[PDB]
């Protein structure tokens, strides 16, 4: 009840406690951690969420990332399993945290998660990257973010200062910053952080790994099933540039 | 003040998001399974060089990495675009319908260098077994994406500081709603490393539960202090690390751990070492 | 001046030809030879690869085999650190130089492509494979996989065409064990030189020679080697292209393989000279 | 007894009696089937014998055609099984013929051995390819021949008279027509006649399949472990005059 209130570096929140056969699990939802991207910030780089008043109701996941919706197999579970359950918005650069219901006396690892999703897709509230059984079951903190998608997140001119590119994998950063800063807060401990991801939330860990502004951010990393290194992972910049001068062709940008 | 680059933009930013969505999918420059359109750049900046580059030449002692894919990567990519492909029946591809998904799953390659992949993956006394096919096309896929990526990262990493080890996950989830013939496919082992079966909703099986229990420790102790093994119960089965020489990696399925040596180590040196020679001299 | 030059190779002795005649090959080498026929147009009115796919060969019975290990022979006479007196247990970097001479006149990225293939990652510097696996390059370049192309074309075109591999090793033999069945030693048994009471050759494999000889004698007689009528053993089925069948000369009796070496020769026969002439 | 003279088309032979554990066959060596291809006739298509007055003694093997000598392993039997076992000499043109002691009264299919030894070397009269065992346990004619070998049957200058090439399949040629002739003498069936041949002899038995002037001198063929197709068995003009010339510069020819 009281351990359901805390207050991180930008403001006081409230989480809520989830039931789990072991015991229950303290769990922040859809913190923000960037200012909303939108308007003339859409295709730049995060900024940090500033200050705010009052309580943030951390009582449930924040909105999706504009992403493409499956639809080869309609109503069908293989393919819904990883399709939005919340709203899509623009505004969507919120994380999660989940904590062992007693806040570990000592400071706990901490394990965050990126989802993947070939870079077009994906959502922290995906049912099937529920944080609560593994901090139950292992008594460690878990972080997972929301990180923009396909164009909103990877369209790029390089060499222009209005669309860079690369700003999802920079939101995932921000991210990490964040937890450097505020995790403290929820028991976890800032010095051993592990990054874990599946497919392009796999080939995201792939790059902190290889950016070195991102490899003060974590101290050991999890790839499954995709790597940075693989042909459908990155671009050139002559192809990034062909691609975005063709979809404002195609949306009727001259 | 306009330019040209900064007109692009300025426009594209006035579009409704729902707008842009709708027309992702057709800026791709071939016809193509398992590619999308919007992904990391080059740029020099925030990957300094080509993500190959970077793993050549980097050092990375003082870290330890955990690496590992599913049994069938590329069965789950072949229904969204393989010719002859889908959920709703058997899949039994022809071999032209294969020579064709080839040219799909690796697209942007020379025509030589498709001959070289069609030498590489075909049962030549079986040339025309259509379950056959369907298995080397969903390796072609699965192996040229994921796997021998993930493996040539990994034994490039352990040569050069790192401290590695490798699974392969090769359990199908007794729920799977996908049809038999794909497997374990990509993306099916998240369910377990994050302990779904617990929740008493979804009818998992009392020894899946287990399972999943068992494959949260490996995670937790890995993140904890970075070697997935328990230090004090030496007695239960070791999980080695993964080097360039010996190739070892483990099988995470209901079976006690079994340690075994080299991931595809005959598709991935096709992959990895000879076809950029190839597509590179012609 | 062409009937200049052979006036005076005319005069020379025959011992100075036979000397200086190893050193016109083209290359280090290892089974290749300098004096062979001439692709000229009048013997051979094209190569051999092209008359073997428009040819006349409907109503002709052909016989045709391997040994277990064709690769051997060949590699104790230019392949680096090679002998029958000792194991050849040869180095990663033997290998790789054995391979252009067993390979020669041949890119520099169609040997990588040879390497790809006959190499094991996830062994890549074993020796005792190293050593087998040149011996398979050898063998089936020059030996496995011409055979097999012209089986296979042959039967296409309408031959009654019969497959073996000879896959026994003679008691008598003064090679080493590493060299397998080498290149050359089924003739010993199809001639039937186990009868002759001076060599020491088995029991046993004085019953096999005289299954063979009754094999190349039914064939002579009837084209099928197969034992008219008598159903007793199995049978010897003719190869065809599709199901590519031929049996395994042994002391056991026929084994009905299928397909020989398949995968090998897919590369050999038709992917490597698609690379040569792109590169 | 008696069934040791036999007369063939060039003139009388005297044969010699063999030794079997089964019994006896009957056996005629070193016919003379060419006019010795020697002095002008060096590197010329064979001619056929000029008939003979008398009884050609043929109870031994003639004399080996000039070729290499493996010194490699010097008294090893693997190695040296294979070596020449008569005098060299340019006078190599005879072949042999087995048949069974009771000759057969009806005619009988003919075995014709090429032998091997990549077309630098060989001989019909090593010890290997003896016919007696043959003859006696399954009582067909064979016939093995000598061709010429090296620069000796194969150098080649196209184009011209003088080296023609192919001289040494030739002979083979020569000798297939020597059986149509005469195997009837010894009770075989020119009618039915098999070609065997291993490593170049394979590979000559090939050619002669492909070779239509040779298609009529027999009917079945077996190739053992080897073939007319593979890399080694052939040569085109061009290289054939860069392997031909040299040899004659290395020689001091011009
Ligand atoms: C397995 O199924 C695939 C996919 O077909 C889809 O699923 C099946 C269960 C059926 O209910 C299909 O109706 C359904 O779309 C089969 O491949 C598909 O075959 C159909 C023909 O039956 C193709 O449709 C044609 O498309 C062309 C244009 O390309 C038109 O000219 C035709 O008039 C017709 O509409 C369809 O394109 C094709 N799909 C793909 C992805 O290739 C597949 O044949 C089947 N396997 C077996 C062994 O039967
Ligand atoms: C057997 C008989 O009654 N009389 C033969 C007589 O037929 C034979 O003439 C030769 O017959 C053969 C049949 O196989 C060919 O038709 C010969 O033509 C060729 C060949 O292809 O063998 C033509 C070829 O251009 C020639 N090559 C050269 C000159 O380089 C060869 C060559 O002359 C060889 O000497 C043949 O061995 O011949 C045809 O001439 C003769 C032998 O020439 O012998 C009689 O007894
Ligand atoms: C196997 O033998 C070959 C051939 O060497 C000959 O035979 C041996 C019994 C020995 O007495 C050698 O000195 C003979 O020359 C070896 O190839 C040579 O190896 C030696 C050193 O072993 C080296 O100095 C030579 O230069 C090599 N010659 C070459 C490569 O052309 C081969 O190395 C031996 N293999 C093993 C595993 O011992
Ligand atoms: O030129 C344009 C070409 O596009 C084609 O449009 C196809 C529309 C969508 C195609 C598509 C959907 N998908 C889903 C892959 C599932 C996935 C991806 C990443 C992951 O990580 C995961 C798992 N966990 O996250 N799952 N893949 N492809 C045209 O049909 C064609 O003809 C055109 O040529
Ligand atoms: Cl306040
Ligand atoms: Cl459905
Ligand atoms: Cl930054
Ligand atoms: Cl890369
Ligand atoms: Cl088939
Ligand atoms: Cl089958
Ligand atoms: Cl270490
Ligand atoms: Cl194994
Ligand atoms: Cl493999
Ligand atoms: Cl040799
Ligand atoms: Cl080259
Ligand atoms: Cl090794
Ligand atoms: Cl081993
Ligand atoms: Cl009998
Ligand atoms: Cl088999
Ligand atoms: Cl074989
Ligand atoms: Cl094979
Ligand atoms: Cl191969
Ligand atoms: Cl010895
Ligand atoms: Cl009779
Ligand atoms: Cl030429
Ligand atoms: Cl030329
Ligand atoms: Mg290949
Ligand atoms: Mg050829
Ligand atoms: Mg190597
Ligand atoms: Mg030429």
């Amino acid at each position: 009840d009281a351990e359901l209130l805390v207050t991180v570096r930008g403001g006081r929140l409230r989480g809520i406690r989830l039931k789990t056969p072991g015991g229950p699990v303290s769990a922040f939802l859809g913190i923000p951690f960037a200012e909303p991207p939108m308007g003339p910030r859409r295709f730049l780089p995060p900024e940090p969420k500033q200050p705010w008043s009052g309580v943030v109701d951390a009582t449930t996941f924040q909105s999706v990332c504009y992403q493409y919706v499956d639809t080869l197999y309609p109503g069908f579970e293989g393919t819904e399993m990883w399709n939005p359950n919340r709203e899509l918005s623009e505004d969507c650069l919120y994380l999660n945290v989940w904590t062992p219901y007693p806040r570990p006396t000592s400071p706990t690892p901490v394990l965050v998660w990126i989802y993947g999703g070939g870079f077009y897709s994906g959502a922290s509230s995906l049912d099937v990257y529920d944080g609560r059984f593994l901090v139950q079951a292992e008594r460690t903190v878990l972080v997972s973010m929301n990180y923009r998608v396909g164009a909103f997140g990877f369209l790029a001119l390089p060499g222009s200062r209005e669309a860079p590119g690369n700003v999802g994998l920079l939101d995932q950063r921000l991210a990490l910053q964040w937890v450097q800063e505020n995790v403290a807060a929820f028991g976890g401990d800032p010095t051993s952080v592990t990054l874990f991801g599946e497919s392009a939330g796999a080939a995201s860990v792939g790059m902190h790994l290889l950016s070195p502004p991102s490899r003060g951010l974590f101290h050991r990393a999890v790839l499954q099933s995709g790597a940075p290194n693989g042909p459908w992972a990155t671009v050139g910049m002559g192809e990034a540039r062909r691609r975005a001068t063709q979809l404002a062709h195609l949306v009727g940008c001259p | 003040t306009g330019g040209n680059d900064t007109e692009l933009v300025a426009c594209l930013r006035t579009r409704p998001a729902q707008v842009l969505v709708n027309h992702e999918w057709h800026v791709l420059p071939q016809e193509s399974v398992f590619r999308f359109s919007f992904v990391p750049v080059v740029d020099g900046d925030f990957l300094s060089d080509t993500p190959e580059a970077l793993i050549n030449a980097g050092d990375f002692h003082g870290l330890q990495v955990l690496v590992g894919v599913v049994k069938d990567e590329g069965s789950y990519f072949l229904v969204y675009g393989a010719p002859g492909f889908s959920k709703d029946n058997e899949s039994l591809i022809s071999r032209a319908e294969f020579l064709a998904g080839v040219r799909v799953g690796v697209p942007q390659v020379s025509d030589l260098a498709a001959e070289a992949v069609v030498l590489h993956y075909t049962d030549w006394l079986h040339p025309e077994d259509p379950a056959r096919l369907r298995e080397a096309l969903s390796d072609v896929v699965g192996d040229h994406n994921v796997v021998c990526p993930v493996a040539q990262l990994a034994g490039r990493l352990a040569a050069q500081g790192a401290r590695v080890y490798a699974y392969v996950f090769e359990h199908r989830a007794s729920t799977l709603s996908w049809p038999l013939w794909m497997g374990v496919p990509h993306g099916y082992e998240i369910e377990f490393i994050f302990g779904i079966p617990l929740d008493p909703s979804r009818n998992y099986t009392a020894e899946e539960k287990i399972f999943a229990q068992r494959l949260m420790r490996y995670w937790a102790n890995f993140a904890r202090t970075g070697d997935p093994n328990e230090p004090r119960d030496p007695k239960a089965p070791q999980w080695p690390p993964y080097t360039a020489g010996a190739q070892q990696y483990v099988s995470l399925d209901l079976r006690p751990l079994e340690v075994r040596r080299g991931l595809r180590a005959q598709a991935c040196a096709f992959w990895n070492r000879f076809l950029p020679k190839l597509l590179s001299a012609t």
